[PDB]
RNA sequence: CCAUGAUAAGGAUUAUAAAUUGAAAGUGUUAAUAUCAUAAUCAAAAUUUAUUAUUUAUAUUAAAUAUGUAUGUGUAGAUAAAAUAAGA
C-alpha cells in the first residue's frame, strides 16, 4: 500500500529543458527507478513529497564545465545539439542517444585539457606562447588508440567547445566517406588531383550552416569575382555566400562548382591570419594514406574502335593499378597545404585516427551475411603509427578506468530506464545494479564500444540467479511473517 | 586468455557465452580481476568456438 | 535486402516453438533489441519473450513433476492457462518483429524479399526477378526494370 | 471503349487488309466448312456439330475445317438485371479464358484446326466471317436460353440470308459485296439424352423429377465411337496452314495475327479496381479444377479409381443420407459438364465402363444408377426450364399459383450485402458463402440452403440470390440454377419431389458434427457440436472459453430473436458496410467490394443503365 | 509429379494489418541497423519528428501487454488418428488456423482508442521535443 | 554483364566496390536484349537452338 | 519411451546457481530475526395432500427420451396442441454424420428441446392473445414438466428446459415409467 | 582467430528459402561465388544436371581454393612495405648475423641482450633512415628526415 | 543352378538418500534373399534401359569423354523416421 501510495502522489517536477523533459510515465520506471519521501520547505514548512532517488545528469554548457567535472557525466540539449553538428557526430556515437535518450556525454581528463586548450585558441594571439608550449611547436594534436575508446566522442566534444565559443571550425565526421567514397572524380581546374563530390558537397553545406554566422563577416581575399553564376543568383560576397554557391547547384553542375568552391574555400582559408581556425577530422589516418581508388585504366583515355584488335585487356582480364594516394585530393591538398607551410599559427588540426578496420587474424574465410557487425567495416589491415605518419602531436587515449566506467554505465541504465528505453516494468528480471557492472565490465574489459553492447546483450544473460534466489528468499520471508502473525 | 587471444575475441563478444566462464568466479564468492587464466586448447582446433559446447 | 528469392511462410506457432535456435537465439534477439533501441521505442515485448525463453530453457533440462499429484481438474487448466498465456506474449512479440522489420525497410529504402509486403509504399506485395514471370498471388505481370519502388538520389 | 474500337476494327465496311482472313492457295481450299464453338460446349471429343461438320467436308472432299468462337462481351461486364451485380465475376471469367485457350491449343496443335477468336457481338461477328471465309456449311449447337436462342436464331437467319454487318450503326448488307449459298446446321448436344429420343415429348412432359427418371430408365443413350471415328478422320482432311499460329506466337514473344484474334484480358473485358475483388480467407477445400478438356477426363478417371463412386451412396445403404461437403471424393465435374468441355455422353460411358469392370461387388449398381439419377435431374431441369421459357425468368418464379404463401419480396441492400459477404449467424450458410466465394464451387446443399435462406429465410428476392450464385458458380448453367432457386425457393412446389428444408435442418443433418464448418471458419474450432451451428446462444464465459467474441469475429446473426432491441446497443450489433468500414477502404479509390450494385461501382464498361440501378446507387452514397 | 493450379496455403494477405499475415522470413542485418542509425541521426538533426511520432504510436498500438486467457481458453490441437501419420493433414489444419487468427482478431491485445495504456505517452506533445510548450 | 563488371572493375574510379557494395542483375535476367521491359522474355527465346541459354 | 537426458548429471538436470548468496542470506534472516526479537521485547516493555395442485395457464411439456430418438411437446390445460412434436429425425439430427450410437445422446436431446422451446414460445403467445389473454411484457410461463424414458437424452432436454429460466417457470417436475 | 564459415554446407533435402534455412546454394554464401556451382531450377535428375555441382567433394575444394584466395588477398593487403636486397655490409648491427630460413628454425628474436625480443622476420624497416644507403647517388633531399615527437617534453598530454 | 547360412523387421529392467562426475543400448522369431557342403547343357563386356532419400534466381564448362530439359500461388493420397549434444 505504501510503494502504491507514492506511485500515485508522486509529482513530476517542472521541466527547464529537454533533458528534464524527456522522462517517461511513472508507471514505466515505477519498480527500476524507487522513489522515497522527501520533505521540502516549499513555504517555510517542510511538506512531505515524493521524489525520484535518481535524476538525469546536468545540461552544462562547455563554460559552465570545470575542474571538478571530470569523470562526471552532462548533458546537451538537442537544439544545442542540432545548432553545434549539422554535419552529424561520429562513425559510432550517435547509438547511444535515440530520440527518447538524452545527449550525454562524459567529462574526462583529456575532454578537459582540450575544452581548456580551446579556450585558450578563442584568443590565441593573446596566449601564443602557451599554445606552442602545449603542442611543443606542432600544428595541433591527434588523438590515437584502440578501437572503441572515446576517440570520436572526444572530437564531437572539441567540435561542441569550438562551436560554443564561435570559432570557425571544419568538421568532418566520418573521413571514410572522404577516401573510401562512394565515387572518385578528377579536379576540373587543378591538373593531377581527384576529389569525392558527394563528401565535398555535404562538407560545404554543414560547414556553411555552422558558421553562417562568422563566415558572412569573413571577406573574400583571394576569389575571383567573375564566377559562374546562373541568372538571379547574387555573386558571392562572403564565404558563406561561397559555400552556398558551391553546394546549391543542380546536377550534374554541382559537380564542378563543388570541385572549384573547395579549392577556393581552401584558399580563403590559408590567407587567413588572424582568426583562430579549427579543423577537427575524425579517421586522420586515412587521409595519411592511399585511398582505395585506383588510378583508370590508361586504355581508357586513349579511344578504341574494336575490341578484337586494340592491344588492350581491359575488358578481358580486371587488373588493379596503384590507388590513388589521399595527398592528390583536393579537401587533403588543402589541409596539407596549411600543415606542411609555415607561418600558420592560427589554424590547429584536432584530428583522431580510426581503428574500426574488419578483423583478421591469420585465416578469414567468408563472413556471414546474415550476422556480421562488420558490414561496414573498412577493408584497410593496414598497421598506422601516429608518430611517423601525422605531423601533429600524439595523444595517446586507453579504455575507461574504473570510475569513468562506473559513471558512463549508471547514466547508460539509469537514463535508459527513465526514458523509457529499459527493463522498465521488468526490472526484476536482471539484477542490481553492482551485479551489472562487475558482470559487464568483465564482458567489455572497460573498453567504452564493448560497455556499450554488452548493456544491450544483458538482455540474453542466462547464470544470472540474483534475482531468482531474492525472490525465493523474500517468499520464504513473507510466509514466516504470515505464519508468526496467524500463531 | 585464450590460446594466446583475449576471451572476448575468442568468443566473438558473445555475453551468453562469456558469461559461462565468469560464473566459476561467482558461485565460489571471488572476483574475476584477481587472477590470470589461461585456456589451451587440446582436441580439435576449430577456427570458431564460439558455441554453447565449447563455453 | 541481400535475400530477394521466393519465400515460403510458417506458422508463428512453429518459430514459437524453435526454441533457443532461431526464435531465441541470444544474437538474433539483441539485433532487435537493437532496432528498437535505435527508434527509441520500448522493447517490453522483447524482454518479456526473453524472460519466458530464459526461464524455459533453465529448467528444460529437470523432469516434470509428477502429474499424479497435481488436479488434472485445476493444475492441468492453470498450465494449460499459462502456456497459452507465454504463447500469446510471444505471438506479439514476433508481430511486433515483424511490423518494425517491414517500417525499418521502408525508411531505408531496402528492397525485401518477392510476395513481401512493405506498408505504405507496396500495399500489396514487392516481387521483383521472380523464377515466374507474374506476379504470384495476383497474376500481375511484372516488368523487366522490376519495379522502382523510392525515390532515385542517394 | 474495348468493345467500340473492336467493332471499328472488324465491323467495318472496308474489313482493311490487317483484318482479313488470308485466302487459300490452292484453288480447291478456297471454300471450307466452319463451325461456331460457344459457352456449352468447349470439347473436340463428342461434338456433334464437329462430327457432323467432319463428314460434311470429307463428302464434299478435300474441304478444309475453320472453328470461330466470338466471346460475348455483354455477359462478361454488365450488371445484373436486379442488385447490380456483376455477370461472369473475374474469378469465371479467368476459368472461361482458359477453357478457351484449352480449346484452341487442343484444336491448332492436335487436330491442326486453326481456331479463330473474337470479341463483340455474336450475331454480327459470325456472318460476317461466314461471307469473307465463304463457308458452305456453318455448323454450330442449339443454344434455347434467353440472350443465346435470340443471338443463336439471329445468326442462323443471318447466315441463311447471307447478311453482313457494319456497326457504326446497327446495320446490316447483302452478300454482293465482300471486301454459294451458305447453310447453317443446328444440331441438338447438351442434354444427356439427344431430343427426339425422350419417350414422352416435351410438351406433353408431365412436370416431375421422379416421372423423368423412370423416362430415362426406358430411354436410350447415344454412344461416342460414333463421333470419334469423324473426328479421328478429320485429321485426314487437308488444313489451311496459313491460319495455323507460328512458333513465336505460340512462345508469346508477338501477339497473335490481327485477323486470327487477341484473347481478351479483365481489363479489356471491363473488370476494374481488381484489388477489391481479391477475397482474403482461408480455402479449405484442397482440391482445384484444371480447365481443359483432358483435365477433365483424367479428374473423371481419378475420381472412378480413388473410390469416389461412394459419395453418391455409402456402401451397402440403398437410401440417400447425407452428405459430406468437407470431403475431397466428390467428383467436381458440374463445371467440366456446364462448360461443355465433358460430355454427359462420355462421362455416362465412363460411369458404365467403371461399373461392369466392377460389377462383381453387389452394389456398384446402386452408385451407377444414384449418378445417373443425377445426371438425368440435370436433363430433368434443362427440360423444365424449356418449357418455363422467358416465365423462369420473372419474379415470384414461374408458377404464381404455387407462391399464396410468399410475401411481397421486401429488398434490402444492405441484408443483400452481408448475405452475398457471409456476413450472416449461421455458421452452415456462411462456410457455403466462404466455400463458393472463394472456390467458385460448393454443394448442392450448401446451394440449397444459401438460396433458401436468401430468399425464404430473409425474405428478399430469389432473384439477387440467383443472379448472385450466377456470379460466383463456375458451373452456371442458366436453367439448372434458376430452376433449382426456385424449387427451394418455394416458388415451383412440384409435388412428389425432394423437399425444402430448412438451413437449421441442413446444419443439423449434413454438418452434425461441424467438421466443414470448423474447416471453412477454423476460429470457431474450439465451439462444442452442442453449440456450433448457433454459437450466438452462449454466454459471456462461454463464448470467453471458447475464443469467439461476438460482433468482433462471427457477429450476429442477420435474423435477430425475439427481443433483442432491449438487450443489445449499437456496441455489441457492430456494423459492416458503414462509412468508416474496411469495405470502404478498397478499389485504391474507395467504392466497396463484392456485392450490391459491384458493376456500376467498379465496372468501366456499362450499357443501359436502369432507373433502379441508379436509385440504388445514389441510396449507397448517401448511406 | 501431377500439376495443380490450386492456389496453396502459402497466400499472403494484402489488406489485414500493415504486415501481411503468414509474413515472408525477412533478415535483419548490422548494415541495417547502421543504415537506420544514420538516417536517424540525419533525421534528428534535420528535426523532422513526424516519422518518430508515427513509430511511437505504432509501438503504442501495438505493444500492449496481452490479456490473461480465462481457464479453458486453449488453442484447438489435432486429433491423433489411426491412419498413420496424418502429417499433411496437420500442417494444412495449423495453417489454416493460424491465417485465420490474424492479428487484427487477436482478441487478447488491447487495441484501440478505447482501452488506457498506463504507460506510453499518448500524443506527440507529451515528447520531449515540446520542452518549450512545457515550461513554468 | 561479364565484360561491364571487368571495365567497371579496370577503371576503379569506383573501387572494390563492385563486388561489395554494387549489386548487378542475376545471370539469365541480364543476358536479356536490349529493350524488354517483361520480365517473360527469357521464356520466349529460341528453344529449338541448342546454345545454354545465349538466345 | 527412455529418458533423454539420461547422460546429463543430477546435480546438472538442473544446476543450481547462486550458491554464493545463500550465507549473505542466512546472515540477513538472522539479522531480522534479532531486530524482531527486540521489537517485540520493546512492545512488551510498551387428489389431496402431496398429489399437484394445477393452475388452467399452466402448461404441460411432455419430454419422452427413446434409445435412438427423443420428443417434446406441449399441451395447454384444455388439452389442445400448442405446438407439433419436435423429434430428432424431424430435426435432421438422426440423419447421421455422428453415428445410431449418438441418436438420442443429451446434446442431442438438449438441442432438440432447445429449438422445440423457441419455436414454442411465439406460437404459445399467440395461443393465449387468441381468446384476448396477453401474455404481458414480462414472458413467465408457468409449465409442468414430465419426464419419460430414462436415457442420455433426458439429461439434456431438462438441462434445455432450465435454460431460458427468465421466459420459462417449472412449477412441478414429474416423471413416468 | 576466424568468425566466418570455411565449409561447404552438406547435401540434403531441398533447403526451402524460410527462417533459419536458405537454399543451398543462394548468392549469399561465399559472397557471391555459390553462383558457379548452382543449378538454377528443377532439374530432373534423369537427364539434366551437371555431376561436379552435386559432387560433396569437388565442390568443397572449390570453397578451400575460394577461402584461401581470400585469406591471401587479406594478408597481402597487410603488406605496407617491400623486400630489398641489402649488400649486407650497410644492414644494422641486428641484421648482421644469421638469419635462418623459414620453417628450419624456432621464431628467432632481434638482439634480446638489448631488451628486444620481436621476431626478426617481421621487422619492417622504414625509408627515413635507409635513404643513403638505398639511393647514394640520388642524394639531394629525398624523403626529408622523419621528425621525432620528443617523449621528455611538456606537452598537454602531459598534464600541463 | 550350390540350399544352406547370414541379414532385414525387432522389443526386455534394477540403480533409497547422501557422496561421486559419477554407476549404465539389448535379442527370439516370422519373413524375404542369396555368390556356401550337397541334383550336365549353359549372364558379365557389343551395356538404352527405365533400379527411394538431387545443386531454385548479384557473378555459372581449364586437363582421363563427363548431361538441353519438369519455371508455373510449392498445392493430393499413401509411406518412412527419431525421444540418442542438444534445447516436446
Ligand atoms: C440454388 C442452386 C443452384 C444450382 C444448383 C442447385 C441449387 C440448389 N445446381 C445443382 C447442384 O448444386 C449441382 O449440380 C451439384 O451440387 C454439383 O456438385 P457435384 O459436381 O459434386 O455433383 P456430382 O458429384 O453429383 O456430379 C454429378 C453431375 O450431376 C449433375 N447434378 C448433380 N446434382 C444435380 C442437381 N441437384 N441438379 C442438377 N444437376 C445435378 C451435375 O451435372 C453434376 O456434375 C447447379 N448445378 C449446375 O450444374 N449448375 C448450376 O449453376 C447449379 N446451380
Ligand atoms: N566521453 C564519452 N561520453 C559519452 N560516450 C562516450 C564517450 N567516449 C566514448 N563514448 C561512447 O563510446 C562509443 C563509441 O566510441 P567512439 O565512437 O569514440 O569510438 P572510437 O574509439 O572512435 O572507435 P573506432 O576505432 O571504431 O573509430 C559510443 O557509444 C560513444 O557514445
Ligand atoms: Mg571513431
Amino acid at each position: 500500500t505504501l510503494k502504491k501510495s507514492l506511485a500515485a502522489m508522486y509529482m513530476r517536477p517542472p521541466v527547464t529543458c529537454y533533458t528534464d523533459a524527456c522522462e517517461a510515465p511513472v508507471a514505466m520506471w515505477d519498480g527500476a527507478i524507487p522513489l522515497k519521501e522527501t520533505r521540502k520547505l516549499k513555504n517555510g514548512v517542510p511538506v512531505r513529497t515524493v521524489s525520484r532517488t535518481y535524476s538525469h545528469p546536468p545540461q552544462l554548457t562547455p563554460t559552465q564545465l570545470s575542474f571538478n567535472d571530470i569523470n562526471s557525466m552532462y548533458c546537451v540539449g538537442n537544439d544545442e545539439l542540432i545548432q553545434f553538428f549539422p554535419e552529424g557526430l561520429g562513425g559510432r556515437v550517435f547509438q547511444t542517444m535515440p530520440p527518447g535518450h538524452p545527449r550525454g556525454f562524459l567529462y574526462r581528463k583529456e575532454t578537459h585539457l582540450l575544452n581548456l586548450f580551446v579556450d585558450k585558441v578563442q584568443h590565441w594571439h593573446t596566449k601564443r606562447s602557451v599554445l606552442s608550449s602545449l603542442t611543443n611547436g606542432r600544428t595541433g594534436f591527434i588523438v590515437d588508440g584502440p578501437t572503441g575508446c572515446g576517440k570520436s566522442a572526444l572530437m564531437c566534444q572539441v567540435v561542441h567547445f569550438a562551436r560554443s565559443r564561435n570559432i570557425v571550425t571544419l568538421y568532418v565526421p566520418d573521413a571514410k566517406v572522404w577516401t573510401h567514397g562512394e565515387w572518385c572524380w578528377p579536379s576540373t581546374i587543378l591538373p593531377g588531383f581527384f576529389d569525392a563530390p558527394d563528401a565535398a558537397r555535404s562538407f560545404l553545406k554543414y560547414f556553411a550552416v555552422a558558421n553562417r554566422a562568422t563566415l558572412t563577416s569573413w571577406k573574400l581575399r583571394c576569389t575571383p569575382k567573375d564566377l559562374p553564376t546562373e541568372q538571379g543568383e547574387r555573386q558571392p560576397q562572403n564565404l558563406y555566400e561561397l559555400c552556398e554557391w558551391g553546394h546549391r547547384a543542380v546536377a550534374p553542375a554541382s559537380i564542378d562548382r563543388q570541385s572549384v568552391c573547395v579549392k577556393f574555400l581552401m584558399d580563403e582559408l590559408s590567407e587567413e591570419k588572424k582568426l583562430p581556425v579549427v579543423i577537427v577530422v575524425d579517421g586522420w589516418n586515412l587521409f595519411s594514406h592511399e585511398t582505395h581508388f585506383r588510378y583508370p585504366h590508361p586504355d581508357f583515355l586513349r579511344g578504341l574502335a574494336s575490341f578484337n584488335e586494340s592491344s588492350t585487356d581491359i575488358d578481358l582480364y580486371p587488373q588493379e593499378l596503384p590507388r590513388i594516394p589521399a595527398s592528390r585530393l583536393s579537401f587533403v591538398r588543402g589541409l596539407n597545404k596549411m600543415i606542411l607551410s609555415g607561418d600558420d599559427p592560427n589554424k590547429f588540426f584536432i584530428t583522431c585516427t580510426t581503428r574500426d578496420f574488419k578483423p583478421f587474424d591469420g585465416i578469414s574465410g567468408f563472413p556471414n551475411v546474415e550476422t556480421d557487425r562488420f558490414a561496414n567495416s573498412l577493408d584497410e589491415y593496414a598497421p598506422y603509427d601516429p608518430e611517423k605518419d601525422s605531423h601533429f602531436h600524439p595523444i595517446q587515449i586507453g579504455n575507461f578506468d574504473e570510475y569513468e566506467y562506473r559513471s558512463f554505465l549508471r547514466f547508460l541504465i539509469n537514463s535508459g530506464e527513465l526514458a523509457g528505453l529499459g527493463w522498465g516494468p521488468l526490472w526484476h528480471a536482471s539484477s542490481d545494479f553492482e551485479r551489472k557492472l562487475y558482470k559487464i565490465g568483465f564482458l567489455s574489459g572497460r573498453n567504452p564500444q564493448g560497455v556499450v553492447d554488452h548493456y544491450h546483450q544483458e538482455l540474453v544473460w542466462r547464470y544470472d540467479y540474483q534475482r531468482t534466489r531474492q525472490k525465493q528468499y523474500l517468499l520464504k520471508r513473507r510466509m514466516e511473517g504470515m505464519s508468526r502473525g496467524a500463531s | 586468455t585464450v590460446m594466446g587471444k583475449p576471451l572476448s575475441l575468442v568468443l566473438d563478444n558473445k555475453a551468453w557465452l562469456m558469461e559461462m566462464v565468469l560464473m566459476p568466479f561467482d558461485e565460489a564468492n571471488l572476483d574475476y580481476r584477481d587472477f590470470d587464466a589461461h585456456i589451451v586448447s587440446e582436441g580439435h582446433a576449430m577456427p570458431s568456438i564460439a558455441n554453447e559446447i565449447a563455453a | 535486402n541481400t535475400f530477394l528469392t521466393s519465400s515460403v511462410a510458417t506458422p508463428p506457432i512453429s518459430v514459437i516453438r524453435t526454441g533457443p535456435k532461431w526464435w531465441a537465439h541470444p544474437e538474433r534477439m539483441v539485433r532487435q533489441k537493437l532496432m528498437y533501441f535505435t527508434l527509441g521505442v520500448d522493447q517490453l515485448p522483447l524482454r518479456r519473450t526473453a524472460v519466458i525463453q530464459r526461464d524455459l530453457q533453465r529448467f528444460h533440462m529437470c523432469k516434470p513433476p509428477p502429474r499424479v499429484g497435481d488436479s488434472t481438474g485445476y493444475k492441468r487448466s492453470r498450465a494449460a492457462q499459462l502456456n497459452t498465456w507465454y504463447r500469446r506474449i510471444q505471438y506479439q512479440e514476433y508481430h511486433m518483429q515483424h511490423l518494425f522489420t517491414r517500417h525499418v525497410w521502408g525508411l531505408l529504402r531496402v528492397y525485401p524479399g518477392n510476395t513481401t509486403k512493405i506498408q505504405g509504399k507496396a500495399d500489396d506485395g514487392y516481387v521483383g526477378y521472380d523464377s515466374v514471370p507474374f506476379h504470384r498471388y495476383n497474376r500481375a505481370p511484372l516488368p523487366f526494370p522490376a519495379r522502382e519502388l523510392y525515390e532515385r538520389r542517394k | 471503349n474495348y468493345l467500340s474500337e473492336q467493332d471499328a476494327l472488324y465491323l467495318s465496311p472496308t474489313t482493311p487488309e490487317e483484318a482479313r482472313v488470308p485466302s487459300a492457295l490452292c484453288p480447291q481450299l478456297s471454300a471450307c466448312v466452319m463451325v461456331v464453338f460457344a459457352a456449352n460446349d468447349m470439347r473436340v471429343h463428342d461434338n456433334y456439330a464437329l462430327a457432323l461438320a467432319a463428314t460434311r467436308a470429307e463428302a464434299a472432299g478435300g474441304l478444309p475445317v475453320i472453328a470461330v468462337t466470338v466471346v460475348d462481351y455483354r455477359m462478361f461486364a454488365q450488371p445484373s438485371a436486379v442488385g447490380g451485380f456483376f455477370r461472369q465475376s473475374p474469378m469465371r471469367a479467368r476459368f472461361f479464358l482458359e477453357t478457351l485457350a484449352a480449346l484452341r491449343y487442343k484444336l491448332e496443335r492436335e487436330l491442326r484446326i486453326p481456331l479463330l477468336v473474337r470479341c463483340g457481338r455474336p450475331e454480327d461477328h459470325i456472318p460476317r466471317l461466314v461471307v469473307e471465309c465463304g463457308a458452305i456449311d456453318v455448323f454450330l449447337t442449339t443454344q434455347y436460353a434467353p440472350h443465346e436462342k435470340e443471338v443463336h436464331n439471329d445468326i442462323v437467319e443471318a447466315i441463311n440470308q447471307r447478311r453482313w454487318v457494319s456497326r457504326d450503326p446497327t446495320a446490316g448488307y447483302k452478300a454482293i459485296e465482300h471486301d454459294a449459298a451458305p447453310v447453317a446446321h443446328s444440331v441438338w448436344q447438351t442434354t444427356l439424352v439427344h431430343i427426339d429420343d425422350l419417350p414422352v415429348p416435351v410438351a406433353s412432359m408431365v412436370e416431375g423429377e421422379r416421372w423423368y427418371h423412370d423416362d430415362v430408365t426406358t430411354a436410350n443413350i447415344r454412344p461416342t465411337a460414333a463421333f470419334d471415328r469423324c473426328i479421328n478422320r478429320l485429321s485426314d482432311l487437308p488444313a489451311r496452314g496459313d491460319l495455323l499460329p507460328t512458333t513465336g506466337e505460340l512462345s508469346g514473344l508477338e501477339p497473335p495475327p490481327l485477323y486470327r484474334g487477341r484473347a481478351p484480358t479483365l481489363v479489356e473485358l471491363g473488370y476494374g479496381s481488381p484489388e477489391a475483388f481479391i477475397e482474403e480467407e482461408v480455402i479449405a477445400t484442397q482440391s482445384s479444377h484444371p480447365p481443359g478438356e483432358d483435365a477433365a477426363i483424367e479428374r473423371v478417371l481419378d475420381w472412378l479409381m480413388d473410390g469416389g463412386m461412394t459419395s453418391m451412396l455409402r456402401y451397402g445403404r440403398d437410401r440417400r443420407t447425407n452428405t459430406k461437403m468437407y470431403s475431397q471424393r466428390l467428383s467436381r465435374l458440374s463445371p467440366y459438364l456446364s462448360c461443355g468441355a465433358l460430355s454427359p455422353r462420355r462421362f455416362y460411358e465412363e460411369l458404365r465402363r467403371f461399373t461392369s469392370e466392377h460389377l462383381r461387388d453387389n452394389f456398384v449398381q446402386q452408385q451407377y444408377r444414384e449418378a445417373l439419377l443425377r445426371l438425368s435431374r440435370r436433363d430433368y431441369w434443362h427440360w423444365m426450364g424449356l418449357r418455363y421459357g422467358p416465365l423462369l425468368f420473372y419474379e415470384y418464379g414461374p408458377r404464381p399459383e404455387h407462391t399464396d404463401d410468399i410475401a411481397d419480396w421486401r429488398h434490402d441492400p444492405k441484408i443483400v450485402q452481408k448475405w452475398c459477404a457471409g456476413l450472416t449467424g449461421i455458421p452452415f450458410a456462411d462456410a457455403a458463402m466462404r466455400e463458393l466465394t472463394l472456390t467458385g464451387f460448393v454443394a448442392d446443399e450448401g446451394r440449397q440452403g444459401l438460396i433458401w435462406l436468401l430468399s425464404r429465410g430473409y425474405g428478399q428476392d430469389w432473384r439477387l440470390g440467383a443472379e448472385w450464385l450466377e456470379r460466383c458458380s463456375i458451373d452456371y448453367d442458366p436453367f439448372v440454377c434458376y430452376g433449382n432457386c426456385a424449387y427451394y425457393s418455394e416458388l415451383v412446389r412440384d409435388d412428389f419431389g425432394e423437399t425444402v428444408r430448412n438451413i437449421h435442418w441442413l446444419a443439423h443433418h449434413h454438418d452434425q458434427t461441424g467438421i466443414y464448418v470448423k474447416k471453412w471458419l477454423p476460429q470457431l474450432s474450439k465451439i462444442p457440436p452442442v453449440y456450433i451451428h448457433r454459437p450466438h446462444v452462449l454466454t459471456e464465459r462461454m463464448q470467453a472459453m471458447h475464443g469467439v467474441q461476438l460482433g468482433k469475429n462471427y457477429p450476429y446473426p442477420l435474423k435477430l430473436w425475439d427481443g433483442a432491441q432491449y438487450t443489445l446497443s449499437s456496441e455489441h450489433l457492430t456494423t459492416y458496410f458503414s462509412e468508416g468500414s474496411q469495405w470502404h477502404r478498397k478499389a485504391k479509390n474507395g467504392a466497396g467490394g463484392s456485392g450490391y450494385a459491384e458493376a456500376l461501382r467498379h465496372g468501366t464498361v456499362i450499357l443501359e443503365p436502369h432507373q433502379l440501378q441508379s436509385s440504388a446507387f445514389g441510396e449507397l452514397e448517401h448511406g | 509429379n501431377k500439376m495443380r493450379s490450386k492456389p496453396s496455403d502459402n497466400v499472403a494477405w494484402y489488406d489485414k494489418g500493415p504486415v501481411e499475415w503468414l509474413p515472408r522470413p525477412v533478415r535483419l542485418t548490422y548494415d541495417h541497423l547502421d543504415q537506420l542509425q544514420q538516417w536517424t541521426m540525419r533525421a534528428t538533426l534535420d528535426g523532422r519528428t513526424e516519422e518518430f511520432n508515427r513509430i511511437r504510436d505504432l509501438h503504442r498500438e501495438w505493444s500492449q501487454h496481452p490479456l490473461m486467457p480465462v481457464l479453458g481458453d486453449v488453442e484447438p490441437k489435432f486429433p491423433l488418428n489411426l491412419f498413420k501419420q496424418n502429417h499433411r493433414a496437420k500442417k494444412r489444419f495449423l495453417v489454416r488456423w493460424h491465417k485465420a487468427n490474424t492479428p487484427a482478431n487477436w482478441l487478447w491485445m488491447p487495441r484501440g482508442p478505447t482501452v488506457v495504456t498506463p504507460l506510453h505517452r499518448t500524443n506527440p506533445t507529451q515528447y520531449p521535443e515540446n520542452w518549450k510548450q512545457m515550461v513554468q | 554483364h561479364r565484360p561491364v563488371k571487368r571495365l567497371f572493375c579496370n577503371i576503379g574510379l569506383m573501387g572494390p566496390q563492385i563486388t561489395t557494395k554494387a549489386r548487378w542483375k542475376p545471370y539469365r535476367f541480364a543476358t536479356n536484349p536490349a529493350g524488354t521491359s517483361k520480365a517473360e522474355r527469357m521464356y520466349q527465346r529460341d528453344k529449338t537452338v541448342y546454345t545454354h541459354g545465349h538466345n | 519411451f527412455p529418458d533423454k537426458y539420461r547422460r546429463v548429471p543430477m546435480l546438472l538436470k538442473p544446476q543450481q546457481g547462486g550458491q554464493q548468496y545463500f550465507n549473505h542470506f542466512l546472515i540477513r534472516s538472522t539479522n531480522d530475526r534479532l531486530t524482531q526479537q527486540d521489537v517485540d521485547n520493546a512492545s512488551g516493555q510498551a387428489m389431496w395432500g402431496e398429489m399437484p395442485r394445477y393452475t388452467s395457464d399452466m402448461v404441460f411439456l411432455y419430454l419422452v427420451s427413446r434409445r435412438r430418438n427423443t420428443y417434446a411437446v406441449a399441451y395447454t390445460y384444455e388439452g389442445k396442441r400448442i405446438l407439433n412434436t419436435y423429434t430428432a429425425g424431424n430435426r435432421g439430427l438422426k440423419g447421421g454424420d455422428r453415428g445410431f450410437r449418438s441418436e438420442g445422446s443429451t446434446d442431442n436431446g438438449h438441442q432438440v428441446t432447445s429449438m422445440y422451446l423457441n419455436d414454442l414460445l411465439p406460437k404459445l403467445r399467440e395461443m393465449r392473445a387468441s381468446e384476448g389473454r396477453p401474455m404481458g411484457r414480462g414472458e413467465k410461463v408457468e409449465l409442468v414438466v414430465r419426464v419419460m424414458g430414462f436415457y442420455n437424452g433426458r439429461q439434456g432436454a431438462v438441462r434445455a428446459v432450465q435454460d431460458r429460466a427468465n421466459e420459462f417457470h417449472v412449477r412441478y417436475f414429474e416423471d413416468i415409467t | 582467430v576466424s568468425t566466418g564459415e570455411f565449409d561447404h554446407p552438406p547435401f540434403q533435402f531441398r533447403q526451402r528459402h524460410t527462417f533459419n534455412t536458405t537454399p543451398l546454394h543462394d548468392a549469399n554464401r561465399f559472397g557471391g561465388r555459390t553462383a558457379y556451382l548452382r543449378e538454377i531450377g528443377p532439374v530432373n535428375i534423369k537427364k539434366q544436371g551437371r555431376r561436379f555441382k552435386k559432387d560433396p567433394r569437388t565442390v568443397q575444394f572449390n570453397v578451400d581454393v575460394w577461402c584461401a584466395q581470400q585469406t591471401l588477398r587479406k594478408r597481402w593487403k597487410q603488406r605496407d612495405w617491400e623486400v630489398i636486397e641489402i649488400p649486407f655490409r650497410l644492414v644494422p648491427r641486428e641484421q648482421q648475423r644469421v638469419i635462418p630460413e623459414l620453417y628450419t628454425d624456432i621464431p628467432q628474436m632481434t638482439d634480446p641482450a638489448r631488451n628486444d625480443f620481436s621476431n626478426i622476420r617481421n621487422k619492417v624497416y622504414d625509408r627515413e633512415e635507409l635513404q643513403g644507403v638505398l639511393f647514394p647517388a640520388a642524394g639531394a633531399m629525398l624523403y626529408p628526415p622523419l621528425q621525432r615527437v620528443d617523449k621528455q617534453a611538456m606537452t598537454l598530454d602531459k598534464y600541463l
